[PDB]
């Protein structure tokens, strides 16, 4: 069990539009690899 | 209280709730964005637009996503360019690719890129990647030069569950990747 | 595939997550499907497709929906035609209006156009509605002729909680309606 | 606290596609009236 974790404030209201999309974006270039995702959950709340 | 969630344990070819873009497709189980092949771009978005803040009250949303993802490079020493989770305007489509991860263009702060991403970065770009050149997790906002960075050792072909979440009160993002070993 | 939910406490002028058709537009707080005005239809559909059942496994989901709606008619006598929550194939359009509530076109079991609806019927159509001609709520399946109904006293201008659930293990669909009283 | 209630057997699987859409319709003909929806939750579990 090794694990990495990064953290940071980022003032989303300042930066992104009222409504979003999420997804993944993955790319090869000169060198390359398989980039695949096995499963996905997502929850959000809004008071 | 306005809330919205989903969860997808498994994928399948026909998946009406996702929007593939570039090479993106679902096999019978994997959601695969790039095959081991050069100069490509995979993008999946959740069909449904998401409300993250609202300008009547001004509040921002607490949220969390979670996904297990495997990067598999048929070379051990030779892998790029990355994988990325990112939130974006409703109608976003792909951007400059390879080491831009099909999501950003410029390398300087671009405001008009209304979009934030979290990257797992399998290749060193001396143009902007951390000088030490180690593979890194990073928080990107409007340029591929990350606001923050974190060395991480890729385990190839390894299932790596990850959580990313954002505190609306403290307004902090944060990421966690984990391997079984 | 497993778990989709949302909740929407107010409707806001633009709703990127809702597909309107017909006269359906969202006012400041409400969603108006219809104006006190002859001969219209209005339909609003959750944007996200939703996987109700899976051939892969064979299991049907069970789900629970909840809304408040209001029916506000100028004259408590001459009102029509009704309101209706429906589950339809992924890209329905308004069906025949009036009596058919934009969901059906026939008094006849029409396997083809493949939708089920819970109908809060407020106008006697001598041709198919229950005949004592009392208003009623009904479960409709491939027909505008409900496989079943309760008679139901309307309360103009007043809010109704309605809860609908389907238990997937017995295919029982149940609707409940409530007034403050 | 007048309440109405109603349930019934509906072979959903045999009636409806693997993937659907939910929604409301309201309608007027000769006689009319306003139809508004105020708030709406939905939750589905497919285990
Ligand atoms: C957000 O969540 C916790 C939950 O209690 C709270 O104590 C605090 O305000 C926030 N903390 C973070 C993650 O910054
Ligand atoms: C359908 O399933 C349960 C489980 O025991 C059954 O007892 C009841 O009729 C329904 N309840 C659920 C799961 O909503
Ligand atoms: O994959 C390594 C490199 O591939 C290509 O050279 C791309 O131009 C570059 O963006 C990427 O970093
Ligand atoms: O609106 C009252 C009635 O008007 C017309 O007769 C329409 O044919 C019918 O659909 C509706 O029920
Ligand atoms: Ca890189
Ligand atoms: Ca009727
Ligand atoms: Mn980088
Ligand atoms: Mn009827």
């Amino acid at each position: 069990l090794t694990g990495y974790t990064l953290s940071e404030v980022v003032p989303l209201k300042d930066v992104v539009p009222e409504w979003v999309r999420i997804g993944f974006s993955a790319t090869t270039g000169a060198e390359y690899a398989t980039h695949e995702v096995l499963s996905w959950t997502f929850l959000s709340e809004l008071t | 209280d306005e809330i919205t969630s989903f969860s997808i344990p498994k994928f399948r070819p026909d998946q009406p709730n996702l929007i593939f873009q570039g090479g993106g497709y679902t096999t019978k189980e994997k959601l695969t964005l790039t095959k081991a092949v050069k100069n490509t771009v995979g993008r999946a978005l959740y069909s449904l637009p998401i409300h993250i803040w609202d300008s009547e009250t001004g509040n921002v949303a607490d949220f969390t996503t979670t996904f297990i993802f495997v990067i598999d490079a048929p070379n051990g020493y030779n892998v790029a360019d990355g994988f990325t989770f990112f939130i974006a305007p409703v109608d976003t489509k792909p951007q400059t690719g390879g080491g831009y991860l099909g999501v950003f263009n410029g390398k300087d702060y671009d405001k008009t890129a209304q979009t934030v991403a979290v990257e797992f970065d399998t290749f060193y770009n001396a143009a902007w990647d951390p000088s030490n050149g180690k593979r890194h997790i990073g928080i990107d906002v409007n340029t591929i030069k990350s606001i923050s960075t974190k060395s991480w050792n890729l385990q190839n072909g390894e299932e790596a569950h990850v959580a990313i979440s954002f505190n609306a009160t403290t307004n902090v993002l944060s990421v966690t990747l984990l391997y079984p070993n």
